[PDB]
């Protein structure tokens, strides 16, 4: 079930194998969508099936009329969700400026259906999305561990984790906020907070272990482009004030340039400004020497971040491992051909004689829950907690 | 092909370790039987039997004809195995 | 497009005083790792094995000290054989009398010649028998020859709850598997 | 309120010369005497045993000199093995070829620590006999296995004049109770 | 056949010589028109058979009125082509000059001819000439080999290279741009190339703390090498050339500009091109009198005056170490022992029979050859002899 350069390894000598690339110079890790389906996300598949079942009359108009999504596809449930708000509100935009009333009446039925149906699984809490602390909860128990042992893991003089995703949810937020540990994601300020992309270049230093980074390549849930042109960001509880409450429960959708989520209005040069810098800074990483990297619960089906990853084996220090839950269901039907391109591109990465490449399969020993085992404790790191009792006795007091 | 076997080569001549080529040994821990063995080498090395004090169970060293160099090699089990153990006497006291 | 060397450097040679080899290391090196197109490989712990390129040999060592002094490393080191290629592989010599330049560099070696090392003739390996794996690595097979053991002098010892007699049957019954004549007392 | 340990550092090491290393103190108090949840741990005197971080695993060393070069301070050990993680615990392995490298922290042994290192293999627990506490800390108890005890010859020494006949008295008594069944003749 | 001061030796010596004539402090090669027949060339005997055959009747009107070439070397196939073309020129130039009509005219009808002959051989691909990517082929294999094995061999802190060569073609450029590998020949620029003689002593370095290069001697000229009107030499393109005027010498039969090509040897009587020439004899001369100089010599045929005589002049000198192939000393043995052959002949046995322990000679016939003369060459251990990079490059490409 484990394979590195096509032969069978062992529990014993991937666990000792993966405890020494945590020890490089550079280490990163990147997450997709499959990482917060044990904590209440859904899966891309879960959207479309929903979308589908609740808009009927859409799917005939979005299929027959404009030629937006094929059939097949629909068919099958493998339809990209970006990339068609994206082509939604560029027709939009046309359809505006052009001066047809028509058509300007019927895109924005079918955007605020999508928005609708993609706003209200990115709450992993639901209702309780605007009050405060929400990182105490049990849902949020194995983000914690990851960060801690991602940060306990590094020698003093060396560099700091980079953590790169694909979601737009306060996962990571929540719970590097009960740890006591400061992310750097670009902005800065707090009565106007605003972009700026030279931040990714600070640290802290004590003048008498508390830092990370964090890369969100799609958006985030609180990002909106006000009427000046630039980028703000504010807290749960004032954009659930603002503009969150309306869209679940109104028919509300008027500004086509506001939001920031997921990949959408990328037309406006001011807006393009963010997704391309994040990009950007993802390539950079991986071409340094003597790096390594994590993947999980990504779904291979991305042509560009394909290109970039494959064409950074050249150097001869980059290390890269896989986690893939359905994997021999992917090799029967490559053996037999046809096959998706997801399925060809990580069966293709596979048969390589590559040392640097490892894959991991199973149904349920390749989940999240299960990566983050893998990873070792220090010994001298403290484990038993036992300051929540001192903290209800202080309570007690009264 | 002999083989010559003393646990203490002091009260030896060392013509008869000089003149052989392989040997065995595990963990061995005494100071004055390394005499002979420090004498009938040739120049060239001393600094590897410093080791042969503290090799945990199941580690030996060997040297001679049928390796270039000395190494230290980790003996496997060998399946079946010998005998169990000698005499328990817990169920002879049980008596009690 | 053109690299020299698929592997990187780690220090380089700035004294000969007999047969103590004196190493400066570099700066790049953070994490006493270093990653190749097979591994990593560890050089910061006394008492491995290292190399030292000079044209068509490779000049083994053993490292034998290691302490600092701006924070400066030396390491020193005895040498013990070279490495040569003859047709289209490798094959490893066993004397000591030579030694590297002024200004080589010094590179860790990988498991790929830590098996040439620690090697014995392709021909013999139907006619071998297994004993163990390498003590430091565990990545290495050792094997004998049968023929040789009883062509010179071989000798046995051991302390008590060791695996001496363990040792002792792993080697006779291979014999007997391979060999079942033969007239041995 | 996050914290990557709860035990202050002594020094660091400063060389490995072989199977010796130097460490380099502290200024001031810090280091020569340290507090942490349990209690207080000190390093005064040779014959003292100190611990070496080393990621996963933790060198365990005896302290041997001690003296000067406001002055400066180091100290000169030995190793004589390691504690790991098994599966919810610790165990202790008696391997002494495995160094620490420059620049680790040096930090003191707590009893927490210092009850792994005298401790029985986890399942002769129900057959054990307690026989009395370490000296120089006497915070630690002694267990010892009834089959792995009296199974072959033991023997008791002492000198004329000295207690050869008071300790022989005191220890059969302490240990020769529960099962007289042996035999001394 | 392997001759050192006229004691034969076994292929085990050898190989460790040339193993230790490697590392010393300067090393060089010289190459010759014999070094390219494996790729699509020729050689000098070889082009006047084609000559004398496709153009047999100025063979007559050459010999008895202007007494340019023998008889006797005409029928035996031992003539000098490129200094037959330096006469040509010179009796152009008077002619034009004193105002000769009939001898202008006559004369203008033979450069024409020779130099479609000289030019035709030298192409060596054929119409694939102004295409792109011409060392990707199989043809120019050995070439690559011989550039990587020779940088690869030096320590830090040593000098790189030199390679000279008699030759006018562009294999070694087109070997070079392939691996990655930048040649000084003594030209700058992009849209106007121009002659620096003082960048001979120039070297990259890196200034982070690569410096992989090498220096190429062209002593006959090159077919991309032209003079325009004004008195400046100029560097183009392949394709820019072949577009430019390759083209209509290969294809016009009345077609000739004068004054305009630097090949081979052509219009030395200028002021403005010998200057071109001249400097780089003079640095083959200073760099064989280094103190450590150790050169190597194959594909040539030993049949020009002046580098004979700087080659045995520089043999009075300690540290001076030369090898030579030339795959036909049995025949040019017996044939100086009866009377004495060719004055090549005469050369190289009076070269081979001297007791030194610098001189080297090597013969057998294919046993010499330019394939062959690779292999005696070392090969770094750590060097990466595989292929890896190309199913990476190859899955890359499949994606879209
Ligand atoms: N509990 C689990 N743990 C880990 N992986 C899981 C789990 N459950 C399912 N999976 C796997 O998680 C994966 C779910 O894949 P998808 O959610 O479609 O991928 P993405 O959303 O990250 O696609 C990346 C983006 O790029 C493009 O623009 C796309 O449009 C996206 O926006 C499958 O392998 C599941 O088996
Ligand atoms: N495959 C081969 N490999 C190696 N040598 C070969 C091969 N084939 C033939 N040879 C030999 O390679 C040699 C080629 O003979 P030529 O091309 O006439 O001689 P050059 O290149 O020195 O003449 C050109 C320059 O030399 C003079 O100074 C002229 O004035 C020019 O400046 C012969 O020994 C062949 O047998
Ligand atoms: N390769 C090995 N690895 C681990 N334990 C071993 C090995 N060989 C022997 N033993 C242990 O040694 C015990 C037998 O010891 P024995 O060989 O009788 O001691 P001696 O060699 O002194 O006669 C067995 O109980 C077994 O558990
Ligand atoms: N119950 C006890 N408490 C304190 N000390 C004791 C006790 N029993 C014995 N000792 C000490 O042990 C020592 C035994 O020495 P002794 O028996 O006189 O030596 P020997 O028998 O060789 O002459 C005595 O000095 C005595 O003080
Ligand atoms: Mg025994
Ligand atoms: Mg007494």
């Amino acid at each position: 079930s484990i394979y590195q350069g096509g032969n069978k390894l062992n529990e014993d000598d991937f666990r000792s194998h993966v405890y020494s690339l945590c020890q490089l110079d550079n280490v990163g890790v990147l997450l997709g969508a499959g990482a917060s389906v044990g904590c209440g996300g859904k899966t891309m598949k879960d959207v479309w099936k929903s979308f589908k079942q609740n808009y009927p009359e859409l799917l005939g108009a979005l299929i027959d009329k404009y030629l937006l999504v094929s059939q097949i596809d629909s068919d099958n449930n493998l339809v990209n969700v970006e990339l068609l708000i994206d082509e939604a509100t560029k027709f939009l935009s046309v359809a505006k400026t052009r001066r047809c009333e028509d058509e300007e009446e019927e895109f924005r039925k079918i955007l605020s259906s999508l928005y609708k149906e993609v706003t209200k699984a990115a709450l992993l809490t639901g209702e309780q999305f605007r009050e405060k602390n929400q990182g105490k909860k049990d849902a949020f128990k194995y983000h914690k561990e990851l960060i801690s042992k991602l940060i306990s893991n590094r020698q003093p003089g060396q560099s700091a984790p980079a953590i790169f995703t694909t979601n737009y949810d306060l996962a990571l937020e929540w719970a590097a906020e009960d740890l006591g540990i400061q992310l750097f994601n670009g902005f800065s300020g707090l009565h106007t907070r605003q972009f700026y992309p030279q931040n990714f270049d600070l640290a802290f230093r004590n003048v008498n272990h508390y830092h990370a980074y964090l890369y969100k390549l799609h958006g985030s849930l609180t990002w909106y482009q006000n009427d000046s042109l630039t980028v703000n960001e504010v807290s749960a509880s004032q954009a659930y004030d603002e503009y969150i409450n309306d869209i679940i429960n109104k028919d509300d959708f008027y500004r086509g340039q506001h939001l920031i989520y997921p990949g959408a209005n990328k037309y406006s040069h001011t807006i393009g400004f963010v997704y391309g810098e994040m990009f950007r800074r993802f390539g950079e990483f991986i071409s340094k020497p003597q790096t390594a990297l994590f993947i999980n619960g990504f779904g291979f089906g991305d042509y560009h971040i394909n290109r970039i990853i494959l064409g950074a084996l050249l150097n001869p220090s980059f290390h890269v491992v896989i986690y893939y839950p359905e994997l021999k269901e992917a090799i029967t039907k490559v053996s037999k051909g046809g096959g998706s391109e997801a399925e060809k591109a990580i069966v293709t990465l596979k048969n390589m004689a590559f040392n640097q490449v490892t894959v991991v399969g199973g149904g349920s020993k390749a989940y999240f829950n299960s990566f983050v085992e893998h990873l070792p404790y220090p010994v001298l790191f403290p484990r038993d907690n036992i300051v929540d009792e001192l903290v209800e006795a202080i309570a007690n007091l009264s | 092909s002999l083989i010559v076997s003393t646990q203490r080569p002091s009260e030896l001549s060392p013509t008869v370790l000089a003149m052989c080529s392989n040997w065995f040994s595990l963990r061995l821990t005494n100071e004055r039987d390394l005499q002979a063995l420090r004498y009938a080498m040739e120049s060239g090395n001393e600094q590897i039997l410093k080791q042969i004090s503290g090799l945990p169970r199941g580690d030996a060293v060997a040297f001679g004809s049928a390796f270039n160099l000395p190494v230290r090699i980790s003996i496997n089990q060998a399946r079946p195995g010998p005998k169990s153990s000698d005499a328990v006497f817990s169920e002879e006291w049980a008596n009690c | 497009l053109f690299k020299l060397t698929e592997i990187s450097a780690i220090g380089y040679v700035v004294g000969l005083e007999g047969e103590r080899i004196r190493i400066n290391l570099h700066e790049g090196l953070q994490g006493r790792l270093a990653s190749h197109r097979k591994g990593v490989s560890s050089v910061t712990q006394p008492g491995d094995l290292i190399g030292f390129d000079a044209g068509n040999i490779l000049v083994v060592a053993r490292v034998t000290d290691m302490a600092f002094v701006i924070p400066l490393r030396q390491i020193i080191a005895y040498a013990i054989g070279f490495v040569k290629r003859e047709l289209n592989g490798y094959v490893f010599i066993s004397e000591d009398w030579r030694l590297p330049a002024l200004g080589s560099s010094a590179v860790p070696l990988t498991s790929d010649f830590l098996n040439i090392i620690y090697s014995i003739d392709k021909e013999e390996l139907p006619k071998a028998v297994e004993l163990g794996v390498d003590s430091r690595t565990k990545t290495v097979k050792i094997f004998a020859s049968v023929d040789k053991l009883l062509s010179r002098h071989l000798a046995v010892l051991g302390s008590t709850g060791y695996g001496k007699s363990n040792f002792n049957a792993l080697l006779t019954r291979k014999v007997s598997e391979k060999y079942p004549n033969s007239r041995i007392v």
